[PDB]
């Protein structure tokens, strides 16, 4: 049910829903891509599709993985410009946090902050929510590896493993069965799980250039983006 | 204060004394006046402590976000202009001189003076109340082509010489060597200082 | 889709922002512009349709100097395009004031694209009816070609085309191994591709616009000199017959 | 129509109807002609009188010693845009002590008039100009439109039935650069005449002339001052 | 005022005197100069008493908001930053000289914050008019990694040197021992001046004060 | 910005946007509040869509200050706005009066913020009802603050899914002379009435308030209470 | 000096389950006495009083602006203010003008409206509070009052003992101050009642 | 944006302000609220809508607000809007007292808040306050006074009036038994109990407050449960004598 402008602006419908927020979640899938983030014993990894259909593109500029701080990285799913805007805001909020507080912004706090900014779009009518989803990774000094996700709704949460995009529901149904099994979550097991989650859900045998992988380790907590050679290394291990 | 920076082939050496004084009172005798602005960019602090620390912090914040937007470590020239613009915009309300030096993959080891909002690249530079007494020394002792070890020795001798003549300089000498390899921090204690004529 | 398409602050039920798609339609309805990144620089070419013989040669230029080292090629609503050239100019000028050196092209594209993006979020303003390309050449950065669309998206390219015959010009650019070609040889190819995609039937006349920035120009964005343009126009007309 | 009432609203065809409606204001106003030789920039206009008992509306305005304009559209918007041009010219002589280059003034008009075409509740300027000027690049004839677009012209005509004037200007384009001032004004008057029906002709009441050149500051000729330019040809 | 701080083996010890003077006249013999910031972060204040009171109160309040939001124990460097940047904006007009001592996930830290917004991290420090007496005792006998009992003794001696030597200082020594397991507030850890008693037999017989007017208003109606 | 109200009176005198905000609360997960003689209990269904949710990352039962706590039904993101503002308001009161904010004073200040969002330009009301608990004179306090900005002092109450039945269940099990440990037990019982599935110490959240202050119960303490169920 | 322009003395003194508050009654501008009945002690509750010395205009502004905030407080809170809370409220009021202050140094005296335990305090012109368990003084004769108070004060005085101590401390202090006097008013605050007395004082 | 603009402060073709009229409709749904002016005092008697076994009684009253030393009020409408307005009435009263060092004369406090309600109906684009207020007070100019104000920012002084549920029925009932100048608060209390008994009787559902003058000071008091029950039984026993 609809009444008045509840399908055009961010005001309640007669059931108490925000149709405009619901439509922003549908905008994430418009990009056609799917992302997966898995947390391990000593690491946190993010993986997403890298679709360069044109040789005319400079493939190095086609990415959904972004460095927010030295130790915090993210994967964006959804509308590209909205996502690049959100990453820019995340980078500013993180830098501003260190300037005022003299320590590095914890991953949960950066995620909470982005989620809080997003909630405003959900309550004020003049602007639309961003049709994008942010998944951040990083190693916490006291709490270990962290995977956090925030919504166009303003919701945010911490996760053992998570997904976003077209096949979010299928990837979470895969990940919750794999998390229920007995596993000593090593770096290799966390990376493979993320790759074979995206591969089984899309029914695609990946090539190095077809995906992109980002990682943070307790040994090396600086956000690291994997090369085609390092991605290939994990791909050939899965072929066995 | 006596601050000093020397360019060499492949990096810079920066040094400072350690005395913080409120008139005739030494408030802190072991203060490190060499502050990192980035991974391979440092500044040497002199003048008003509150102003110098405020400028250094805003410059470090500005340069961090700059380095992330550019996906590269900032140029030492960008750090030099960031400090210089702040010092110049507020020249009537600020009373600090932040010498900016470091390393780049583009221009290598470079030393910059930001005195009163100006910007100049120098083979070496000296600053602080103590620099006054060592102008002749640095002019007589500086030689082009010095090695990283020869630069450290020069900075140490010059700063020790100023520390002995200047009531507002003293303590230990802090050294920092910035190269493509990384940064080496070093301390020459008040007992292990080089000796010269002192009567 | 009717109802949900009047404001950029309104999503349609299927997760789309129609005001941005309609701004893109104005770019598609416009003449074609191309940009090709080669071994030693970037070359721009624009099919500039002549609306009247009364207009002077060089009027309604679609190639701009955005910084001394950066060039801009536009497609779409021209007043919007010129407004974006001024935003890009002011952005490049601001970087020099703050850091003391020439703005890196990827950074200039990111900065300008976020102004463009800001016009896709509210009912108070409308999205730009413009798509543009930024070309540059530096010794430390190499040759760089970026393209920004009405949504605010910015991507790096080897070959690029915007406007009417966007896909027609793309299949012609793909036939070039530009990674191993020079600006001097690529100008000929740029004029050639424009002459191929032009519609003699639908459009009575057009003027070719050529720009370049590379090792030859010393990292400066400038017009391709009249002689090299005449040689490229002769080669384009001769290759159109055979 | 749902994409009709706001400049911020793009139609599904990639069109801004409010800009297209503002363009109509130029077409409704009387015709004006602008043309140039190697030394002079000339503006000729048809002044419209609301009655036999009313004077003919001023179509030609002075901007600076080196620039003058001809208007077509809402007169209050024409006055607003003329005042902007005059101030921009004044600032240039105050700061640089040198006349503002005509092409640079036209760029400022384009930026200024584009702003209201992208903001809610704002509207385009409902006026089109023909700009005669003379600077280090010789004489110029520029055209500005409600769409914020601008054109460098060899000659041009805007307003009611101005297509007739454009047909004449396109034919005699070749002669214009070598014409003497009288031959150039005559060409402008003939182009202006083409817009007029076959019954009426150019008189000293409905003709306005504006001239700027190498030796002449922007001067406006209107009633008796128009007589010398009129005597020459009267056929068709 | 004599306020001092010291970093020992398992934490930090903050010390303060208890006198407040109003221009050469002792107004308060027993004031608290050791302020709470966070459970494991305390602050000694000197300078303009109102400025020290309101700046410590403000940062304790900002630190409660910071800890509530983050869900973590607050850091000593955060109180140093917040204090520094607030004081810098006021250009020394907020006359707060503070000694911030605390324990966080990175261990014991001690800082000196000045009215203009400058700071320094130190193993030991002293502020107030009696700072040089306290600083002489600290320079004379400070040694790194002191035991709690050895560091408390040095701190009491340093604040006492200021109490006796400085006219602007007096009363008792208050101390605060901060360790990884919390903070122990030793209110009146030492009294260098033992009870100065007297034959204060000053009693007025009722009726010695001549009264002109009297009005009694009862409150038993409300009770 | 839009300077006109988005909440307006209908011809029948209703503020329809506040009624729709209340429907968002009614659709939210259950929340219970019980004011015992010596304390207050707040319990909520913290049920997560999957096992993959790191349960201890985000919380529904939140501290405002040392002696005040909160829970809600409705929109999670809207809730966080009110928690931040409530924590802030409690600090302003403390800076001025140097005494912890009385529960009724905090409730009144947060209710004012909620009322603003029913009249201010270009905003919709909060789709949240809060349950605030506190201890200040020598007694416990439990309040409800709904999307219109109206507040109510309660002995016991329920909000969200199956709230009308939770309130009847509480009506027959409430005794003004209850102990905090007995009220915790009947708070978990009220949640059990509408809980779909097996209730564990990880899919429910409990907070308590007494003379010692407000704190959340650890999952170990919640496990010990569920052991008697 | 700004504080000596009008002059005046205010003092508060703690007793056994009672408090006392006293002030002089002069209103003068420099050496000229204008009025001999100027109010300097204002009731802020049944058992809570504020004493304000210093610049006369600011004594009146601070009392009026404090009464404003107190009335709003007791209306919102539905309870009488506690002595410590009235002190914090005065501190906030005074510190809001940190860089252009009111020239007044308050003294607060009362009994808790629930605990009935005596409370006394004072604040400087920029709102720094000071609580004591004996006496507080403010005025142009603070040295004179400190000497009288330090010598005469005793720990648990009964209402009548306290009345004589505060009276003699005020009378003898203001009689060595040129710009304080013209009479002394004393309030003794007990659980059951308020006793107000004006003393036979020097009029020069 | 004009598409989403509600246009709250505009006229209807009959010179009507619809948002104001729709706000008046809300007031009809709120609890019955009456005021009666007598020679020795004033009273407010209101129907309590917060009746529930599990509600805790933390406040002195539900709908009665003390505004100043000599004034109190009662509301009917959106309670959150009433909290905004009552807080402002207290600020206006304190501002008057700070300025003149005298309490705000009753009518002046009413007109001040009414000008704010009026502004909301002429400009701003905001919805009006959905509240009607009844004010009881005393001043040295007109003595005991009763006032009524509407969302329109309109007011009047009354001898007896009613706002809220069944207001018209209660007003005509008051019109019948009110005797001008011959009312004491004893007889006004009996009239309040009588009118409420028909337009709604138990002490749990009623809330009464009186404003009297005692020793040159104003006394505002809300009646205790024992007191209200004496007035209910005195009405029940008066009907039992008629039979
Ligand atoms: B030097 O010029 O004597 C010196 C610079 C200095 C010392 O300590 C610091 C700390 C941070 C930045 C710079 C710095 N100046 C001082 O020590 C002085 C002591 C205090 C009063 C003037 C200045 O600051
Ligand atoms: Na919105
Ligand atoms: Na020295
Ligand atoms: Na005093
Ligand atoms: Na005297
Ligand atoms: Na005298």
């Amino acid at each position: 049910s609809s009444a008045g402008f509840d399908r055009h602006i961010t005001i309640f419908s007669p059931e108490g829903r925000l149709y405009q927020v619901e439509y922003a979640f549908k905008a994430i899938n418009q990009g056609g891509l799917t992302s997966v983030a898995v947390r391990g014993k000593d690491c946190a990894v993010i993986v997403t599709q890298k679709k360069v259909p044109d040789k005319l593109l400079d493939s190095s500029t086609v990415t959904h993985l972004f460095k927010i701080t030295e130790n915090i990285g993210c994967v964006m799913t959804g509308m590209t410009a909205d996502s690049r805007s959100q990453v820019q805001r995340a980078r500013y909020e993180a830098a501003n946090w260190k300037y005022k507080y003299g320590y590095e912004i914890p991953v949960d706090m950066l995620c909470k902050r982005i989620a809080d900014i997003s909630q405003v779009y959900t309550q004020n009518a003049e602007m639309r929510p961003l049709g994008c989803c942010m998944i951040l990774i990083g190693i916490d000094e006291e709490q270990g590896p962290q995977v956090y996700k925030c919504d166009p709704a303003g919701y945010y949460c911490g996760f053992k493993a998570t997904a976003a995009g077209v096949k979010q529901t299928e990837s979470t149904s895969f990940l919750e069965k794999k998390v229920k099994k007995k596993f000593d979550w090593t770096f290799e097991q966390t990376v493979e799980t993320a790759i074979t989650c995206l591969s089984t859900v899309l029914s695609i045998d990946f090539k190095p250039s077809e995906i992109e992988v980002g990682v943070v380790t307790v040994e090396n907590p600086k956000f690291r983006i994997l090369t085609e050679a390092e991605i290939d290394a994990h791909l050939v291990a899965l072929a066995e | 204060t006596t601050i000093m920076a020397v360019e060499f082939d492949g990096g810079v050496v920066m040094g400072s004394d350690s005395r913080v004084s409120a008139g005739e009172a030494v408030v802190n005798r072991v203060f490190d006046k060499l502050s990192p602005l980035h991974e391979r960019i440092y500044c040497a602090l002199s003048g008003s402590a509150a102003d110098a620390q405020a400028v250094a912090d805003m410059a470090a914040y500005q340069l961090e976000l700059h380095g992330i937007e550019l996906e590269e470590p900032p140029l030492v020239l960008a750090a030099a202009n960031v400090v210089r613009n702040i010092s110049y915009k507020y020249r009537e309300d600020l009373s600090a001189h932040l010498m900016v030096a470091g390393w780049d993959q583009r221009e290598g080891g470079q030393v910059y003076g930001t005195l009163g909002g100006m910007l100049t690249r120098q083979p070496f530079a000296i600053g602080g109340s103590g620099s006054t007494f060592i102008y002749g020394y640095v002019d007589a002792a500086y030689k082009p082509g010095m090695s990283p070890e020869e630069c450290r020795r020069f900075t140490t001798d010059a700063i020790a010489l100023a520390m002995s003549r200047d009531g507002s300089s003293g303590g230990v000498i802090y050294l920092v060597t910035i190269t493509a390899a990384g940064v080496d921090h070093r301390v020459i204690l008040g007992n292990e200082l080089p000796k010269f004529y002192d009567e | 889709g009717t109802g949900y398409d009047l404001s950029a602050s309104t999503f349609s039920p299927d997760g789309r922002v129609f005001q941005v798609e309609y701004a893109m339609k104005a770019v598609e309805n416009s003449s074609t512009a191309i940009g090709i990144r080669c071994k030693d620089g970037v070359v721009f070419g624009v099919e500039k349709l002549v609306l009247s013989k009364l207009y002077e040669e060089g009027s309604n230029k679609r190639l701009f100097n955005v910084d001394r080292h950066v060039g801009m090629a536009v497609a779409g609503l021209l007043a919007d395009a010129r407004s974006l050239a001024d935003i890009a100019r002011e952005e490049a000028s601001n970087f020099r004031s703050n850091f003391g050196y020439n703005i890196p092209l990827k950074h200039l594209a990111d900065r300008v694209a976020m102004y463009v993006h800001a016009y896709t979020l509210y009912s108070a303003v409308r999205p730009f009816g413009c798509s543009f390309m930024l070309g540059s050449y530096s010794v430390n950065d190499g040759a760089q070609l970026y393209m920004i669309d009405p949504s605010g998206v910015s991507y790096g390219y080897w070959g690029c085309a915007i406007g009417k015959a966007r896909q027609a010009a793309k299949t012609e650019i793909e036939k070039l191994q530009m990674k191993e070609m020079t600006c001097r040889d690529i100008v000929k190819e740029v004029a050639k591709i424009i002459y191929i995609v032009h519609d003699e039937v639908k459009d009575k006349a057009f003027e070719l616009e050529l720009s370049w920035v590379g090792e030859l120009t010393n990292g400066r964005h400038e017009i391709v000199p009249k002689d090299i343009r005449e040689e490229a126009e002769k080669y384009a007309k001769e290759s159109l017959k055979e | 129509n749902q994409y009709d009432n706001d400049v911020t609203v793009w139609s599904p065809q990639g069109r801004i109807h409010q800009i297209e409606y503002a363009m109509e204001a130029v077409k409704q106003g009387s015709a004006t002609v602008g043309l140039k030789s190697k030394t002079h920039a000339v503006l000729v206009a048809l002044k419209r009188a609301q009655s036999e008992l009313a004077a003919h509306q001023k179509k030609i305005l002075h901007v600076d010693n080196h620039i003058g304009i001809s208007i077509a559209g809402l007169t209050a918007d024409a006055r607003l845009l003329c005042n902007f041009m005059r101030q921009e010219c004044l600032d240039s002589r105050f700061v640089f002590d040198r006349p503002l280059p005509v092409s640079r003034l036209v760029s400022l008009i384009g930026s200024k008039t584009q702003i209201p075409t992208q903001r809610y509740g704002r509207r385009p300027y409902g006026v089109g100009l023909l700009i005669a000027g003379y600077d280090d690049m010789g004489p110029h004839i520029f055209q500005t439109c409600p769409s914020a677009n601008y054109f460098d012209c060899r000659a041009m005509s805007i307003g009611a039935r101005s297509q007739s004037a454009r047909t004449y200007l396109e034919r005699h384009m070749s002669e214009f650069m070598e014409c003497n001032l009288n031959e150039l004004v005559k060409h402008g008057l003939r182009a202006l005449r083409e817009t007029l029906p076959a019954e009426q002709d150019l008189t000293t009441k409905n003709v306005s002339i504006g001239i700027v050149g190498k030796d002449l500051e922007f001067t406006i000729y209107d009633d008796d001052d128009v007589s010398p330019f009129l005597e020459g040809l009267e056929e068709r | 005022t004599t306020i001092a701080g010291l970093v020992f083996q398992d934490g930090v010890i903050l010390g303060a005197d208890t006198r407040a003077t109003n221009d050469s006249v002792v107004a308060d013999k027993s004031c608290e100069k050791i302020h709470f910031i966070a459970p494991k972060i305390y602050c000694c204040g000197a300078g303009v008493a109102a400025d020290a009171e309101m700046t410590t109160r403000m940062v304790a309040s900002k630190m409660e908001l910071h800890a509530l939001s983050t869900g973590r124990e607050p850091r000593v460097a955060t109180v140093t930053r917040i204090l520094r940047q607030t004081l810098f904006r006021y250009q020394g007009h907020v006359g707060a000289s503070l000694i911030v001592g605390g324990v966080d996930l990175t261990g014991p830290q001690l800082y000196g914050v000045h009215p203009h917004g400058s700071y320094s991290r130190l193993p030991f420090t002293a502020l107030g008019s009696g700072q040089d007496a306290a600083l002489a005792v600290l320079e004379d006998r400070f040694q790194p990694n002191m035991t709690l009992e050895a560091a408390q003794g040095l701190l009491v001696e340093a604040v006492t040197a200021g109490i006796l030597g400085d006219l602007g200082s007096g009363g008792n020594v208050d101390a605060c021992v901060i360790t990884k397991t919390g903070a122990k507030l030793l209110r009146t850890l030492s009294s260098p001046t033992e009870p100065v008693k007297r034959s204060g037999r000053y009693h007025f017989v009722p009726g010695t004060t001549a009264v002109l007017t009297q009005t009694v208003k009862p409150l038993t109606l409300e009770l | 910005g839009y300077s006109f109200s988005l909440t307006t009176f209908s011809p029948s005198g209703k503020l329809v946007q506040i009624e729709y905000a209340l429907a968002a609360v009614a659709g939210g997960a259950p929340s219970v509040g019980i004011k015992a003689a010596n304390g207050v209990v707040l319990a909520t269904e913290k049920k997560q869509k999957s096992i993959l949710y790191d349960e201890r990352s985000v919380h529904k039962v939140e501290p405002i200050t040392k002696h005040i706590g909160l829970v809600y039904s409705g929109m999670g993101p809207d809730y966080r706005v009110l928690v931040h503002r409530a924590r802030k308001l409690a600090q302003q009161y403390y800076l001025v009066y140097q005494e912890p904010i009385p529960t009724a004073q905090l409730v009144q200040r947060v209710a004012s913020v909620m009322q603003e969002y029913t009249q201010s330009g270009g905003v919709r009301p909060f789709g949240v009802s809060l349950l605030i608990c506190g201890w200040n004179e020598g007694r416990p306090y439990l309040f409800q603050s709904d999307p219109s900005g109206a507040y109510f002092a309660w002995k016991a109450t329920a909000m969200g899914k199956n709230y009308v039945n939770g309130k009847t269940f509480l009506e027959k099990r409430y005794n003004e002379d209850l102990e905090l440990e007995d009220a915790i037990h009947t708070a978990i019982l009220t949640l059990k009435e509408s809980f779909e599935g097996q209730m564990t110490e990880d899919n429910i959240e409990v907070g308590i308030c007494n003379e010692a202050g407000f704190r959340r119960l650890t999952p170990t303490e919640v496990k010990d209470y569920l052991a008697a169920i | 000096s700004i504080m000596s322009y009008n002059g005046g003395a205010v003092m508060a003194m703690k007793g056994k389950n009672c408090v006392a508050i006293a002030a002089d009654r002069r209103f003068g501008i420099q050496a000229q006495m204008v009025t001999t009945d100027f109010q300097k002690i204002f009731p802020m509750g049944d058992r809570l009083y504020i004493g304000l010395a210093g610049l006369a205009t600011d004594v009146q502004t601070v009392a009026q602006r404090l009464k404003f905030r107190l009335n709003l407080y007791e209306l919102k809170e539905g309870r009488q203010i506690k002595p410590y809370t009235l002190m914090s409220m005065v501190a906030n009021l005074l510190y809001e003008k940190r860089f252009g202050p009111y020239y007044t140094e308050p003294v607060i005296a009362g009994l808790d409206p629930k605990t009935f335990k005596p409370f006394i305090c004072s604040l400087d012109l920029i709102g720094c509070p000071m609580v004591t368990d004996d006496f507080v003084v403010s005025g142009t004769c603070a040295e004179q009052m400190y000497g009288m108070c330090e010598s005469l004060w005793e720990p648990n005085m009964d209402p009548d003992h306290l009345f004589e101590t505060i009276s003699q401390a005020m009378l003898n202090a203001v009689d060595r101050d040129a710009v304080s006097g013209m009479g002394v008013i004393v309030h003794i605050i007990e659980k059951d009642k308020i006793t107000t007395r004006t003393l036979k004082a020097r009029m020069d | 944006s004009r598409r989403y603009d509600s246009r709250t402060t505009i006229f209807s073709p009959e010179g009507r302000l619809y948002q104001v009229e729709y706000a008046m409709e809300a007031i009809g749904h709120a609890g019955t609220c009456l005021g009666i002016l007598a020679n020795d005092g004033v009273l407010l008697a209101a129907e309590r809508r917060n009746i529930h076994k599990l509600l805790d009684e933390v406040f002195f009253s539900e709908k009665i607000y003390k505004l100043n030393e000599d004034m109190a009020c009662s509301v009917a409408g959106i309670t959150s809007d009433a909290n905004v307005l009552t807080n402002e009435l207290r600020l206006i009263a304190q501002r008057y007292l700070l300025q003149y060092q005298e309490p705000i004369p009753c009518e002046q406090l009413v007109t001040a808040l009414c000008d704010i309600k009026q502004a909301y109906t002429q400009f701003g684009g905001k919805r009006p306050f959905g509240v009607s207020l009844l004010y009881i007070g005393w001043d040295k100019h007109y003595g005991f006074q009763l006032y009524q104000s509407d969302p329109s920012g309109n007011y009047g002084g009354w001898k007896a009036t009613c706002i809220g549920n069944n207001s018209a029925a209660a007003v005509s009932m008051l019109k019948q038994d009110y005797k001008e100048g011959e009312m004491t608060l004893k007889s006004a209390l009996a009239l309040a109990i009588k009118v409420l008994n028909k337009t709604m009787l138990s002490a749990e559902k009623v809330e009464i407050a009186t404003l009297t003058r005692e020793n040159g000071k104003t006394v505002i008091r809300v009646l205790k449960q024992k007191e209200v029950e004496q007035l209910i039984k005195k009405h029940e026993e008066e009907e039992a004598k008629a039979e």
